[PDB]
């Protein structure tokens, strides 16, 4: 069955864009990690890195 | 080729041999190429010729 999607309906019946994102483990080594943001690195001075 | 746990390693060179006989003396330590991260099992192996 098809919807009407016109833009006069209400919010029950506009049309809504759902994404999902699934996540998934134990098949493969770490492929897809997140942002591992960095920051200026310095010399010449006793700091962690 | 070595089939790690979750990386499949790959190892490279290029000599030159200007000789016809069998493998010839000295050492060359291949290089690492790619991870080529993957889970799958490997046993058997094929040659691929043109
Ligand atoms: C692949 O090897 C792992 C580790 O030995 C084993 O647990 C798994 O069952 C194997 N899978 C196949 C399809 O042979």
């Amino acid at each position: 069955q098809s919807y009407g999607f016109r833009p006069t309906y209400g919010v029950g019946h506009q049309p809504y864009r759902v994404v999902v994102l699934s996540f998934e483990l134990l098949h493969a080594p770490a492929t897809v990690c997140g942002p591992k943001k960095s920051t200026n690195l310095v010399k010449n001075k006793c700091v962690n890195f | 080729f070595k089939n790690i746990d979750g990386y499949f390693k790959i190892y490279s060179k290029h000599t030159p041999i200007n000789l016809e006989r069998d493998l010839p003396q000295g050492f060359s330590a291949l290089e690492p190429l790619v991870d080529l991260p993957i889970g799958i099992n490997i046993t058997r192996f094929q040659t691929l010729l043109a």
